DNA sequence: GAGAGTATGGCCATACTCTT
DNA sequence: GAGAGTATGGCCATACTCTT
């Protein structure tokens, strides 16, 4: 009949607020990944695009992505996956990008008509052991499939390569790190629950961005992982070197975290053209692949270069500040958490993991042992097993007969009569002894795992210590003072 | 992209606002040509809440609204002058559309409130996880199109100081207050 | 070294012009296609987009097309999927589409992401036995795929829906026509070689568009029929009819294939404002989806409408001509052809189809028999069989005992030993020899076809009957004299 | 959308026209920015030989041409004032790519006749194959394809002007049954 | 002539937070 | 500032040829 305005207005927002709140913009403090990302690296799973794999279409990608989970965009999701193929934004790049897939100067990417994709190495830590139970599956948006509601995540991904996102009543802005550091940060915590930021904060000294480049002060830092905020100052890598003829220049190798390159250039370009800083002859860009990031700017000769620099960093993007403001889905609400917070959830996803995935493995295992047996009765009893499949008429009577005379479950019985007379030779039946065999140790070890929350426990470690050894590397950014 | 009626009895005619220009361009194939009109947005739509005047006179979208409602903006709005006695916000059943939503009872509420105080504004309501988009033009006026199935909401106002205070609220550039109602009202099952 | 530029645009002109003319813009005699819509149909085909199953969102079927098949923008392919799916473009639509998918105003189609789209019905008959081995498959452009060469068409595809394509150095202009008489053309000229083309034009009148009208005499079609080129005046339909007070309107319920009817409408409009055509008092399109089309105009009391309706005829897309010019690629390179090396050409392709098809018919059924022969040797002697397994240590030994013992060929021991334990029972026995002896008929009935092209043809007759009985329709373009 | 080299010395130096921006902004991070430059053409170029004179001229990507080869068109023509000493044409190895190679070659044989003569045109050659220009990363674009050291440039050269007149004519003139003819002579199916 | 129909990308609006 | 990031589609240019 009617629909009263200000209660439209509430029911409205609160929806769009919501779902672009917990649906959209914010990371999963578990896997790091706001659902369009872990949507785009499923479907890379789904599909069969491993490393080892073909480079796969785009628009197939996107489509199939689309199509089955992301019923968005498409602009959107492919601009979604070419970030997370880019080094210089990702400090482990999720995704493996064949074509163009842009640059630091902030040309976008090639058209999803002339790129193709493939998971990295690493994205297979964020999916390793999704089959095996280990984290709850949902309906998609039309119910025609199935998707992840959240990734297994074997390293700590939501620190390790960041997120922000603008959302409704708030936003996020969580810096990059070093996955080395990281890891041992989440094994000290292992060893102990009442571990202080401090104590952390030694095995995890900051951001680590892909860029590299210099944090000034760790005073920044140490607020933002004791509170969730605070301001960090990250300045560009530069130096001065003389030129000949007594005259030097700035040569910045290095520039801020999410600073257009380009357009940190025109800036500076702008500023000599309207007078406001003073020595400045020349201005080139000399990046090139071979040579790197490489920024010249030439001083006037007996002129102070390095009162310049300093002019540079205060009236230019060369200096820029992050403003870390680490806000992330707990239990499915966002919330403001410190560096400890965000390394305990991480932690406990690890354990339920883990233990899932032990107690998919003992099921599968029991199930598989119990399939044996049967088969092993079958073979001992064969003659008797033959006559009684062809005295029956049916598959239904054939399978009751076996269950009377052997005292079979319907599942052995079937598993007898799906059987293929191949496996009637001799090396087939010393073959199922010796499988038969392997589960019941592996039975045991699976058992002695879920008794022990130590030894689950250790396991996790365990794990971690593999991937880090593997994928962790040198930090890039230095910390200065 | 307007679409308008042989007829010029503004008391016969309807406009719709729809989300998707293709989405509302199927619509004009199955509309009935005689008493409505087709205007479909292109995106989301200038928060006139947050914006100065110049920037909302400036916008494309908003300046084809007004054009084609014809009535005027503030005091020399004229209810008397408006096109068409029904303006039906035809958009996508998902929240994206219901964000959309919020802006246009914004832009209404603030540059056209005798409008709603009449009764021309109302809310057209589709099928009840397919939004506008592929779905057959006929298909698209049968559901909502066709005054004899069809199934529209009237947008009541009723107290004026709470509606200031609510488009204050939610559509202020203070962005404390917002995140305090979402934090009081959502319910996460 | 270096390049004579004479040289270069030799050999880069020809280079153009040769794949336009025989992969983009000319069909095939055989099934009536360009190749992006014989991959557009292919694809449909495979992603199983069949007319029982749902529609599916336009833009996954263009990636899938593009990026297998056709290495070419999306709008190029969206728009001649959407093309396909106009009753007021094809007399037989190849693609059933949801959406908007345009108007015969010229309006384009809504967006990819809008719009949804499968096969026809009439669509499964061209596809129809493709997997049948009844056409020659090749690489697709990355080599990565295959795709068809050609589509089985069993039924007359070029004729019926037409081309029109613009290549280099030439171009073609086939009209559509009625399904009905084209296949009763085709069964006349099967029984008849030496048919002339007056006499095939006892069955095929002229062309019959999707949007009807008149066609004006007959001496252009016969023209084009004989020779290929010809000229076909068309005219739309309208009546002059009383409106009260002793007034007249002019309603114009066809319009010409291909005409644009909002332009058509603008065109009249234009006219009345420069006054360039006297008595015009109104110009209204009443069109419906109900009531067809009806361009109404409205005449000045006293004035002759006849004479009105004339000059809209001279003056006005209302009569126009289209310009016959039937150039198809015949052998793979482009050839003017009349009505007959149409139908020959294609009857031809028809006969290769289903003896192609027959063939294969029966070679996977001999192959078949072969293996339910070893299946009946086994059941016959099952002890022995299962001994002889039971005897050899690996899979290889059984395998050549079983040979050497019973003369079983490598094949039918391959199956034995496949061959599951629930085979045994006495349904499951049953339905070999079952199995067995349908497939002896079978086999005689297929080597009965291929025994006598009179009874291969009769076939061909027949399938074609039953298509044209079950698709073919009214004829819609009136031929006047 | 040119992208200038560092350097201002045109012996050195090298222009590339690229086909497609996708081409292009892959060609502008590949490149030596110091020695090359890059100017991408959006579309099927005009046929200058059949199309009437002032089209030539109101056209942008026949004018961002002019600009970039910095001499004048035709009568005020200045190869001196070339701002490049090497031209490349540089398109997909593909059928099309060749098509806008032949209109390319169309254009500067009848504006820009002086420059063919002097030895600066030049056709890149990129890899053949299935993949296009767009499709690859930039630096195999310069391995293959924009390295001095390892690509390979054809230069483009006029060897009989009257032999030319008449070819240009025939391929690209208004005439189709002379190039239907050619067609049916020399096409290999 | 005219416009039939396969081919050849880019541009750019908005909402939403926070900040240097 | 205006830009960090996922969300919500129109409008352009050209080549090529023909009705005996
Ligand atoms: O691929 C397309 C295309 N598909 C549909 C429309 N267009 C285009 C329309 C266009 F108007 C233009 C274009 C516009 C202006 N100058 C050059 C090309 C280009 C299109 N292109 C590619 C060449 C880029
Ligand atoms: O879907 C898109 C889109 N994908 C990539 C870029 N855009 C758009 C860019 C755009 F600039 C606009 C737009 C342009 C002009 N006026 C309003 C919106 C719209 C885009 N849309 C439509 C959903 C809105
Ligand atoms: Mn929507
Ligand atoms: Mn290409
Ligand atoms: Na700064």
């Amino acid at each position: 009949n009617e629909r009263n305005i200000t209660s439209e207005m509430r029911e409205s927002f609160l929806d769009y607020a919501m779902s672009v709140i917990v649906a959209r913009a914010l990371p999963d403090v578990r896997d790091g990944l706001k659902p369009v990302h872990r949507r785009i690296l499923y479907g890379l799973n789904e599909q069969g695009m491993t490393p080892d794999k073909s480079y796969k279409k785009s628009a197939r990608i996107v489509g199939d992505v689309m199509g089955k989970y992301h019923p968005h965009g498409d602009s959107s999701i492919y601009e979604a996956m070419v970030r997370m193929a880019q080094d210089f934004s990702y400090r482990y790049p999720l995704v493996d990008g064949q074509g163009n897939f842009g640059s630091m100067d902030g040309d976008g990417a090639a058209a999803m008509r002339y790129t193709e994709a493939r998971m990295t190495k690493i994205t297979l830590e964020l999916l390793r052991d999704i089959n095996k139970d280990t984290i709850d599956f949902i309906d998609n948006y039309d119910g025609n499939e199935r998707e992840p509601s959240v990734l297994p995540a074997r390293f700590p991904n939501l620190l390790a390569n960041g997120a922000s996102g603008i959302a409704v009543g708030m936003a996020t802005n969580i810096p990059p790190h070093n996955l080395t550091e990281l890891i041992n940060g989440v094994l000290s915590l292992s060893k102990n629950p009442d571990i202080s930021i401090a104590e952390l904060m030694e095995d995890i000294e900051g951001p680590d961005f892909p860029t590299a480049g210099l944090i000034l002060g760790k005073s920044g830092i140490r607020r933002a992982y004791e509170t969730g905020r605070g301001s960090i100052q990250m300045r560009s890598r530069a130096v001065i070197e003389e030129r000949g003829g007594g005259r030097q220049r700035i040569v910045v190798t290095e520039i801020p975290f999410q600073v257009n390159k380009a357009r940190m250039i025109e800036k500076i370009a702008e500023l000599v053209r309207d007078k406001k800083i003073d020595g400045i002859t020349d201005l080139r860009d000399e990046t090139s692949l071979r040579t790197g990031v490489r920024v010249v700017i030439d001083v006037r000769k007996d002129a102070n270069a390095s009162v310049i620099l300093n002019n540079l960093y205060k009236q230019t993007p060369l200096q820029t500040s992050f403003g870390v403001n680490m806000i992330a889905l707990v239990n499915g609400r966002p919330k403001l958490i410190n560096l400890k917070e965000a390394l305990v959830h991480y932690l406990e996803h690890q354990k339920t993991v883990v233990r899932r995935r032990t107690q998919y493995n003992l099921r599968k295992a029991k199930d598989r042992a119990h399939i044996l047996e049967g088969l092993r009765i079958a073979l001992d009893h064969i003659d008797e097993i033959i006559s009684t499949i062809r005295e029956s008429d049916t598959d239904k009577v054939a399978m009751e007969s076996l269950q009377q005379r052997f005292k079979l479950s319907e599942k052995q019985a079937q598993a007898i009569l799906d059987m293929r007379l191949r496996r009637l030779t001799g090396l087939e039946r010393d073959k199922i002894e010796a499988e038969y065999n392997e589960l019941l140790n592996y039975i045991s070890e699976l058992e002695t795992i879920l008794a022990d929350e130590e030894v689950l426990l250790q396991l996790v470690r365990d794990e971690l210590t593999e991937i880090r050894d593997r994928f962790g590397d040198d930090r890039r950014t230095e910390i200065q003072l | 992209k307007l679409a308008d009626c042989s007829s010029k009895s503004p008391e016969e005619c309807e406009i719709f606002l729809v989300e998707g220009d293709s989405a509302g361009g199927s619509t004009k194939s199955g509309r009935d040509s005689r008493t409505q009109a087709i205007l479909p947005l292109r995106g989301k739509i200038l928060n006139v809440e947050k914006a100065r005047l110049d920037r909302i006179l400036n916008n494309n979208e908003i300046r084809q609204m007004i054009t084609a409602f014809g009535t005027g903006i503030g005091g020399d709005f004229d209810l008397a002058k408006a096109r068409y006695h029904k303006i039906v916000i035809m958009t996508d059943a998902d929240v994206d559309g219901a964000h959309i939503r919020t802006l246009l009872l914004t832009f209404f509420y603030r540059f056209m409130r005798p409008l709603i105080e009449a009764g021309y504004v109302y809310i057209a309501q589709p099928p009840t996880y397919k939004g506008l988009g592929e779905m057959n033009a006929d298909q698209l006026w049968e559901t909502t199109m066709n005054p004899e199935h069809r199934a529209l909401l009237q947008v009541k106002l009723e107290d004026a100081i709470e509606a200031d205070q609510t488009f204050e609220m939610l559509m202020g550039d203070v962005v404390e207050n917002r995140r305090q109602f979402i934090e009081d009202n959502a319910v996460y099952a």
